[PDB]
């Protein structure tokens, strides 16, 4: 009939690590490869949510173009350090995790002080590193739920740093032919996904699908 | 599949000799009745023979040993 | 003349619009050169050719 | 022709572009802060490259 | 040949005195048949259709 | 008759099989070269566009 | 037609015979598909005649490339014509504008 | 954070019998765009409607050929078919009959009364009578599907087309000829982040367009399951 659609039969989910997949559905009517790939790119981009760290205190520190000494980096890649730690945080919406460390050696996420309700995604993350044995790192770093990406730019003693609340780190997708027995104009979707660790990508797929599904509520025929 | 041939030139050290060894072996397995000696993916009999010089099981010498046993053996084998 | 002519009807007077693309929804970054062109269809066919 | 035209247009920078100036993580957070509108393709930035 | 003279022995089947010389489509040439035009001899007979 | 199961034939039969394109003046031997094909449902062959 | 053109498009359409054009002005009296039927203003009429224009048009032929030549009809019943009005159109004329 | 607002129906601003605006408010940030977007593909390319599949008229064989009388060749005269627009109620095929005599246009609405079938244009010329002992009489065939069916893809499936004199037209289904959508800035009681969307919609008349944007997100709710379950 006329209101029946070609929907996938083939999802073949190739997991290439632990956080990264690649998900293939075949066939897809034509042109809704396109159609489901942007919107799910789109959301996964833009509309997921998740925790972030927004913005970090760190003792000696009073702009982010100032230096510490017996820290190898300088505070810059300290920010983005701290930008690309993965963190759950189960019952609140904001948190402030402290971080104290002495000594020589890599300041892993394993050293942030464990508060109950977050947790740390990768410990082995470096933060920083201190070089001279009486330095010490000391930092207050605030965590935060929100969606998508969003910059510090647009939010202008503390330091802002990009949000990256949503899971996603990358969201690929390719739209290829696929044919079924005398039709042969058909879709296959390709999509390659990339979590931060806090979510495995199929996860997210699922709920990146379930945000526009529970988006088209109020329209749809059941 | 294969896209790339560079691997077996390698181990054959010419792309000449490689076609050769390459359709003998094909050969071997297309009309005669020898089994790959790597898993047959879909793959054509020229590039199964390919996917087995690349992986060392192939070569003009190994070919060679290989008909000359298996001629010792049948003109062996009978009274 | 064409100028004067793309401001009478009311369009755009350096030809060029903004596109959005079909399959995303996002605009091109730049205005594209939009308008009507005199096509014709060759004695060239594929059919003819295969 | 239009390969080295999209490979140039990409790899140009604009003075005052989107998104100037900021720090990222990799080339994956590039790719999203593009995707997302968020910063031109041409906003010279500071990216972690390994 | 005689397998093939074997083969009507077995199943009786007369040879054609005529081989089919029709003219057909062309392979691939799809259309409607608009016109046709039957052009006869003086001295043969023309038939129903012409 | 072009029946459905020639076409599973077909896709078998040119599955690891390289054709030979050719465009005439070969000035040089980089005029003739071999790729696998891919069955399209056109009546014009698709060439890559680096070569 | 072309909407940009130069304006030779009337004189190649009508200058080649694909057109059926006015020999005579008059008024259309029978319009179809296959004929155009003009009776001639009294003015354009010799003595000791009819006063009646037909034009047969080409309806589906084809020309040393097996294209279509096909002429169809521009005007209307009870539409005046003048002397040289494209009657009907030949193959790529549209209202004996030359349209390629 | 983590629940969002969702769209409702808002508002329908029927401008035209084929042209309409749906308002669709109130829409989260970004969501304006994304919606939008996939609506607009898939009710550019997926919704239904009845088109003229083939037709019947009385003396003729095919298409390069001339009726007496008429001022249209039948190739014509099935271009103007072509673009008939028809809703038909409780069918997916209906075969309507039109006959005329006398000098005059024959249009849309000299087409015979079925019950379950409306003309939404009866204006619609289909060819012109010259001739006053001239007459046409054809029977059309209406059919619902979806897309662009060429006759091309339809003469040799079997269809039992014995008949030499019916002429296949090409059928294109889709009602709808251009889907335009604006995400504008909504005004919510609390908050100022909301959007709305509105989707100008250019149809041939034979769609409501609160029908077209329900079954639209129906399609996409329907496509979304095998990744709200991606197994």
């Amino acid at each position: 009939s006329v209101t029946e659609f070609l929907k996938p039969r083939l999802v073949d989910i190739e997991q290439v690590s632990s956080t990264h997949a690649k998900v293939t559905l075949e066939p897809l009517e034509r042109g809704f490869g396109h159609t489901l790939g942007n919107a799910l790119r789109r959301i996964l981009l833009s509309s997921m949510p998740g925790c972030a760290v927004t913005e970090v205190e760190i003792d000696g520190v009073l702009h982010e173009y100032s230096t510490k000494e017996g820290v190898q980096e300088d505070i810059l890649e300290i920010l983005l350090n701290l930008k690309g730690l993965a963190v759950r945080v189960q019952g609140k919406d904001e948190v402030i995790l402290t971080l104290n460390k002495s000594g020589i050696g890599p300041v892993t996420a394993a050293d942030i002080t464990h508060d109950g309700d977050v947790e740390i995604v990768k410990p082995q993350h470096v933060i920083c590193h201190l070089t001279d044995e009486n330095a010490s790192i000391s930092m207050r770093i605030k965590v935060q739920r929100g969606r998508g990406y969003v910059p510090a730019s647009t939010r202008i003693g503390r330091l802002l740093v990009d949000a990256c609340y949503s899971p996603v780190e990358r969201i690929a997708y390719n739209v290829e032919a696929a044919r079924v027995e005398q039709r042969t104009d058909l879709d296959k979707l390709v999509i390659e996904m990339e979590t931060n660790g806090t979510i495995d990508p199929e996860e997210a797929i699922r709920r990146a699908a379930t945000i526009l599904a529970e988006q088209l509520e109020a329209f749809v025929d059941l | 599949a294969r896209v790339t041939v560079q691997d077996a030139v390698e181990k054959i050290g010419n792309r000449f000799d490689l076609v050769l060894v390459a359709a003998r072996r094909a050969r071997q397995m297309q009309v005669g009745g020898k089994d790959p000696l790597v898993p047959e993916e879909n793959d054509k009999t020229t590039v199964i023979a390919l996917r087995e010089i690349e992986e060392g099981l192939i070569n003009n010498q190994i070919l060679d040993v290989r008909e000359r046993q298996e001629q010792q053996e049948q003109e062996a084998a009978e009274l | 003349e064409i100028k004067e002519l793309l401001k009478l009807g009311d369009l755009p007077t350096s030809g060029q619009i903004r596109l959005y693309d079909g399959r995303t929804g996002e605009q091109f970054e730049r205005p594209v050169t939009v308008g009507y062109m005199y096509m014709l269809k060759l004695n060239h066919l594929v059919d003819d050719k295969m | 022709q239009d390969v080295v035209l999209g490979l140039y247009y990409m790899t140009r920078d604009c003075v005052n572009a989107k998104g100037e100036g900021m720090v990222l993580t990799g080339p994956k957070e590039a790719e999203r802060l593009y995707r997302s509108g968020l910063a031109s393709l041409h906003a010279r930035v500071k990216v972690r490259i390994t | 040949t005689p397998e093939e003279k074997l083969l009507r022995a077995i199943f009786g089947e007369k040879a054609s005195d005529v081989k089919d010389s029709s003219l057909r489509v062309p392979n691939g040439v799809s259309g409607t048949v608009i016109d046709v035009q039957v052009f006869t001899r003086d001295g043969v007979e023309k038939d129903k259709r012409a | 008759r072009e029946e459905a199961v020639v076409w599973d034939i077909l896709d078998e039969v040119i599955r690891e099989h390289p054709v030979l394109l050719n465009r005439a003046p070969t000035l040089h031997r980089l005029g003739i070269q071999a790729f696998e094909p891919v069955l399209i449902e056109g009546k014009a062959i698709q060439l890559h566009p680096l070569v | 037609k072309p909407l940009v053109g130069t304006g030779m498009e009337r004189a190649v359409a009508v200058d080649s015979g694909v057109t059926a054009v006015a020999k005579r002005g008059g008024v259309v009296q029978y319009v179809d598909a296959s004929r155009i039927v003009i009776k001639v203003n009294e003015d354009e009429m010799y003595p000791g005649e009819a006063g009646i224009d037909i034009y047969n048009l080409t309806k589906y032929t084809r020309s040393n490339q097996n294209t279509c030549i096909n002429q169809m009809p521009c005007v209307s019943l009870g539409e005046p014509v003048e002397r040289g009005d494209v009657l009907a159109d030949g193959p790529s004329t549209d209202l004996g504008e030359l349209a390629l």
